[PDB]
RNA sequence: UUGGGGCCCUUUGUUUCUUCUGCCUGGAGAAGUUUGACACCAAAUUCAAAUUGGUGUUAGGGGAGCUGGGGCCUUUCAAAA
RNA sequence: AUACUUACCUUAAGAUAUCAGAGGAAAGUCCUACUGAUCAAACAUGCGCUUCCAAUAGUAGAAGGACGUUAAGCAUUUAUCAUUGAACUAGUUCAUUGAAGUCAUUGAUGCAAACUCCUUGGUCACACACACGGCGCGGAAGGCGUG
RNA sequence: AAAAAAAAAAGGUAUGUAUUAA
């Protein structure tokens, strides 16, 4: 080509060649102007409603929907939930397990290995001060240690100091296991 | 996202075709991104140049959507 | 430069009235005070009539959806 | 300079451009002179030792 | 911003919703002009909203013309105008000399016992005496074309950025009109403003 | 994708247009977006009838636009590498 | 508030206030009660069917569909019925959707 | 994103029209677009076709009357040679690529219109476009007013004769030995 | 919720795709694309007759269907049979399933149920 | 190793995997094969080499070894009837 | 390739088959080269699976083209609007003024034929063999199945 | 009885200037 108003030379712009100009055909289309999708819409007749009828007598009942009750299911039983924890709700002076004394004195254990044994729990526990009472928890249906205990001192600031001791850092090693501590939480 | 590069047109007397046949005629004064092109002092061209030719108003603003094809008569 | 919609809220705060094209199918275009605007260009004009393409009929305070405009002339 | 500098750039900022041109110049010869002056000086320098 | 619509509306809502800032009826506020360049950075205070500023400006119009904003506007931008300034002092300051006079003393040395030789035999004397200098003025004019490989430049009072006589004006066109010098030029045109 | 690549890839460039209108614009393409909307310099112009005029630069919109023809010499382009080997992003 | 800024669970829950509160309860109400419904599609003719789903862009899964389209030429009018089992239908066709008594 | 340029190969980062628009304008990626694009040019000239061939039976009317045809004797040049017989044939091609024969604008130098027509930088058509087509020209003419009234006698001692018509390099010995008339 | 995820499980089907254009298509259902785009194996697809003594069918509905290359020389009516159409997503209008397949079954949507399963 | 016959030689740059030698009264010989070699394109200088930036080629066939898969046969074992 | 100067600019988000069961850190989540089912991809590998793969016992033929000729082929239909004056029937011709005006009329539309030329194929092997509709070697394109 | 500090440039493209041989 001539000019070339281009980033490149003459070679290589004369190398791009484009195919000769497109030949003329005459539109089969409609014109862009005279486009438009079908008007004069009927709308929703009276005499439409009217129709409806033959519809509704052949057809009375619809098939019922199956695919609702799926879901209808699963939050049924999400209410059902909620219910088991009201169940549980109503549920710390009346459990006895946990009437042990004072609870400013209870420091609750956690993470605890189930085969753990009171004695080494005594002497962790034991460590922080002297030991009031304890108690470890236990499934009621059955005697599998839940992993969890309470422990009364003698002071509460020996409690407060296992707290922060044993279970400020990393968890205090029983066993093979780091165990949580802190406050009675109930 | 991207504003369309309109940027060596404005100020400029540009004809512009609104939908299949209208084409309006004004001087480009701004542009927005959906090609919105507002103008001023804008002109109806219609057959006869003098006699159907109508101006619309003092300024007059386009939706992008009913531009097809813009031509700047001008440098 | 002066972007389009800032022209058009000078269209609202000035209260100058204004013609407004529709799509070539329809065949009315309305005119009235533009009051307000949102991002789709569809606006909101008081005390607007349509007109055939002057006998037109007044229609009110009135939203008009921005798929239709085709011009807003003063 | 106008016609190599007006290809490229719009015509709108080719004034303001051209008269920051100006002025970069004119601070060119500036510079220049005080040069020529502080040769000058060590000339002098040289001459009374 | 990931859709036309999104950045509209957040046009539209920048048109449609003491905040003081942008004021002087051209353009200006010192942060707007530098954004993603290297010098200022990101939030900035107050909001420069073009609804308060549609009401500004069509208050010049209304010629209600109050020059607080102006009488706060020369405490923000003199402040720029001094930082620019100073930051031409430090490049003078950085700029001229390096290791750099050394070798000029170095050449000097190779001017001194030239220049003495004269008074040593004081025809022939004066003229070894005037190659002598002739060959120390070369000599310093080497040193300082060598000075000037290192830097040749001079800084714009404008931008604080340096300026190479040698690379004519047409390259120099690209500083012109980049965001930084054009910013500072329209910042000392509003000092001006500001002084009447 | 590769299709506005390679249109992209066209500036500068002899292309012919085919608008829904039905007209024909065929000429030197100088910008080019990725909403497909180009402008054109120095082209002529077929209208849907047929009456061909010429003008000197024009923008259209991609929405409007059908069919653009590219030079043939494109078609090996590197955009259409099926298996290629990029080295590894700078990182910033 | 734009829908860009709200995380990935706001959007269901915006979805499903949409769809239990507001216009398009007038479908979901529908659904539920197996009440049928009339359909205006843009192609100018009209279905009175039953929903078994729909969805935000308005496209539903319908369960006895029976269409109903007239034509005519020069003022010759003719009035067509086509019954269908079950259908799919894409929302970009509707304009007007009404709940039967 | 990231805008690779897998012409220069090396990516630019976080696409911008800005700097995308001045990479794709830059000079490097110029010079190392325009030979990618020469080299995949030439090589379509350079592949050979190799279409399969397709070998039927001779027929036993055709290899009778082919037998009585005497064998034609066949040339085949050596490697040495083939080389550069190929070298010139393809400096040939690119020859007969770049001649574009202009003579007719040499014929008209002096016409009145000259100035209008066949300077292309001032025309009307292209002439506008010369001046963007202009190179950024970073660092580092014939007015189209002219009027007939200069050179009013194209012959004053200012003409050189047209150029003689060129002959093939080849049958260079086929011209006629002597001319018809003497010339200075 | 996407109905269109519906359309992805009826894969290897017998349906109509009948589109905006009036045409019809009868065919073997594959892979539904997120646009809706459909991909059909063995179809038939042609044009109604509108009677009303003889009112003039889609004038651009023929042209594209004589122009897939599948329309025999010796159809009577106005029909084409071929393999492989790839149909864009936007041109769809109704689509009929068989009367077979059970909806309680294949309108469950898992993502739905995953919500509400998680929650 | 020689002779005779048949078909092919468009392999058109006379077997196209390179390079070098070479051929129709012949189908050949030498070197080489992927951190490499070769061909080609582009430049500006130097002034015929290289320099820098790019595109492409490095092939086909058979056999031995080794290894993956399949079908069939014989033997040994486990379960069931 | 290195150094300096100037200009232009910087991270949509998340994820990598599903379902179910068992286990580890009442609810939920994460995880298990854990167990099953289904799905998908790649790679192998099979089916008396389906279709196709050109004359030399001759100067052919099949598919697809010509943006090829005959060819001004044959048969049809088309060549601007407005204003003023003169004549004219009761629309027509001529002259002047203004506006736009793809080229074509050897055109465009319809109809049909003849000719010429291009690209493509296993131009393979065995066979010139009186049957009731096979079980040669490969290549191309599919469908189905196992691993 | 109580007390006191922080760790950082990034790197892409383009333009101009200088260097890399008889
Ligand atoms: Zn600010
Ligand atoms: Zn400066
Ligand atoms: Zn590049």
């Amino acid at each position: 080509m001539n000019y070339n108003l281009s980033k490149y030379p003459d070679d290589v712009s004369r190398l791009f060649k484009p195919r000769p100009p497109l030949s003329y055909k005459r539109p089969t289309d409609y014109p862009y102007a005279k486009r438009q999708t079908n008007p004069n819409i009927t709308g929703v007749a009276n005499l439409l409603s009217t129709s409806l009828k033959h519809y509704m007598e052949e057809f009375p009942e619809g098939s019922p929907n199956n695919h609702l009750q799926r879901y209808e299911d699963i939050k049924l039983s999400k209410i059902k939930n909620a219910q088991l924890l009201d169940r549980r709700l109503q549920n710390p002076n009346v459990d006895p397990h946990i009437k042990d004394t004072d609870p400013y004195r209870t420091i609750f254990i956690g993470r605890l290995p189930y085969d753990l044994d009171e004695i080494e729990l005594q002497k962790y526990f034991v460590k922080f001060g002297e030991i009031e009472k304890i108690r470890i928890v236990k499934d009621k249906i059955t005697q599998k240690s839940k992993g969890y205990a309470f422990i009364v001192f003698k002071d509460p600031i020996s409690s407060k100091m296992a707290f922060k001791e044993i279970g400020v850092h990393r968890g205090i090693q029983i066993k093979d296991r780091i165990c949580i501590v802190d406050i009675e939480r109930g | 996202v991207s504003t369309p590069e309109l940027k060596k047109y404005m100020d400029k007397k540009i004809l512009l075709n609104i939908n299949g046949s209208r084409k309006v005629a004004g001087i480009l004064r701004g542009y927005d991104i959906f090609l919105n092109v507002v103008l001023d002092d804008a002109m109806e061209i219609n057959g006869e140049d003098p006699a159907n030719n109508h101006q619309l108003g003092l300024q007059t603003v386009i939706r992008g959507n009913s531009i097809i094809s813009l031509e700047a008569l001008d440098a | 430069m002066v972007p389009p919609i800032n022209c058009i809220f000078n269209f609202l705060q000035q209260q100058t009235p204004v013609t407004i094209w529709l799509f070539e199918q329809i065949g009315i275009r309305i005119k009235g005070k533009i009051v307000g605007f949102d991002e789709f260009m569809n606006v909101v004009i008081d005390e607007a009539v349509e007109i055939p393409v002057e006998k037109g009929t007044p229609l009110g305070k009135i939203l008009l959806k921005g798929d239709n405009i085709t011009l807003i002339t003063s | 300079a106008a016609a190599a500098a007006a290809a490229a750039a719009a015509a709108a900022a080719a004034a303001a451009a051209a008269a920051a041109a100006a002025a970069a110049a004119a601070a060119a010869a500036a510079a220049a002179a005080a040069a020529a002056a502080a040769a000058a000086a060590a000339a002098a320098a040289a001459a009374a030792a | 911003m990931s859709t036309p619509a999104a950045e509209q509306r957040k046009l539209v809502e920048q048109l449609m919703g003491p905040k003081i800032c942008k004021s002087y009826l051209v353009g200006e506020c010192p942060y707007d002009l530098f954004q993603g360049t290297k010098q200022s950075l990101g939030k900035c205070p107050q909001m420069h909203l073009t609804k308060h500023k549609i009401q500004y400006e069509r208050e010049v119009k209304q010629g209600k013309t109050f020059p607080e904003f102006e009488r706060e506007y020369l405490a923000i931008l003199s402040r720029f105008v001094n930082e620019c300034n100073g930051q031409i002092s430090v490049a003078l300051q950085n700029l001229k000399h390096t290791a750099e006079e050394r070798m000029k003393i170095q050449q000097v040395t190779e001017e001194l016992d030239v220049l003495d030789v004269r008074i040593g035999l004081m025809k022939l004397q004066e003229l070894i005496s005037k190659r002598k200098e002739v060959a120390k003025r070369v000599r310093n004019i080497t040193e300082n074309v060598g000075q000037s490989a290192q830097q040749k430049l001079q800084v714009c009072e404008v931008c604080g950025a340096y300026l190479s006589r040698l690379d004519t004006d047409r390259r120099l066109a690209d500083h012109f009109l980049g965001k930084i010098h054009l910013g500072y030029v329209k910042m000392r045109e509003d000092y001006d403003r500001l002084m009447k | 994708g590769i299709p506005v690549k390679l249109l992209n890839e066209a500036q500068g460039h002899i292309v012919s247009l085919e608008l829904t209108t039905g007209a024909t614009y065929r000429g030197k393409l100088v910008e080019s977006e990725d909403s497909m909307n180009v402008q054109l310099r120095d082209v002529i112009a077929t209208e849907p009838q047929g009456a061909v005029t010429h003008m000197d630069q024009i923008f259209v919109r991609g929405s409007q636009i059908k069919f653009i023809v590219v030079p043939d010499l494109l078609k090996n382009a590197p955009l259409f590498k099926k298996n290629s080997s990029r080295p590894m992003p700078p990182i910033r | 508030r734009p829908k860009h800024e709200l995380s990935r669970a706001e959007l269901e829950e915006l979805e499903e206030f949409e769809f239990k509160h507001g216009p398009m309860s007038l479908i979901n109400d529908a659904m539920v009660t197996r009440t049928p419904v009339i359909i205006s599609l843009r192609n100018n003719h009209k279905i009175i069917a039953r929903v078994k789903a729909f969805d935000r862009h308005c496209n539903m899964v319908l369960e006895n569909v029976k269409e109903l389209w007239t034509e005519k030429k020069g003022k010759n009018v003719i009035n067509r019925e086509r019954f269908i089992s079950k259908l799919f239908l894409r929302g970009d066709s509707v304009i007007v959707v009404l709940k039967t008594p | 994103t990231r805008y690779y340029c897998e012409y220069c190969h090396s990516y630019l980062t976080h696409d911008t029209l800005s700097v995308r628009k001045s990479h794709l304008v830059g000079k490097n990626h110029l010079r190392i677009t325009a030979d990618y694009y020469r080299n995949k040019a030439r090589d379509i000239i350079n592949k050979h076709n190799h279409k399969r061939r397709h070998i039927g039976k001779r027929g036993r009317k055709e290899r009778e009357n082919s037998s009585q045809n005497e064998t034609l004797k066949v040339t085949c040049l050596s490697n040495k040679e083939k080389r550069h017989i190929m070298h010139v044939k393809k400096m040939n091609q690119k020859e007969l690529a770049q001649t574009s024969i202009d003579t007719l604008k040499l014929l008209y130098d002096g016409s009145p219109g000259y100035s209008k027509v066949f300077v292309d930088a001032n025309r009307f058509d292209i002439g506008d476009l010369v001046k963007a087509s202009k190179l950024p020209q970073r660092a580092n003419s014939r007015s189209r007013d002219e009027t007939c009234e200069s050179n009013p006698f194209p012959r004053l001692n200012n003409p050189k004769k047209l150029e003689p018509p060129k002959i093939l390099s080849q049958w260079s010995n086929t011209i006629p030995k002597t001319s018809i008339f003497y010339s200075v | 919720m996407k109905l269109v995820n519906f359309l992805k499980k009826l894969r290897n089907e017998q349906v109509t795709i009948e589109l905006k254009n009036g045409t019809t298509v009868w065919g073997t259902l594959q892979s539904v694309s997120p646009q809706m785009n459909a991909i059909l194996t063995d179809v038939k697809l042609t044009l109604p007759q509108p009677r009303l003594n003889k009112l003039n069918s889609n004038g651009i509905a023929m042209a594209s269907l004589y122009l897939t290359g599948g329309q025999q020389p010796t159809a009577s009516d106005n029909i084409a049979s071929l393999q492989y159409i790839n149909i864009r997503g936007n041109t769809i209008r109704q689509i009929i399933l068989p009367d077979s397949l059970n909806l309680d079954s294949l309108l469950v949507d898992q993502k739905q149920l995953n919500s509400l399963r998680r929650s």
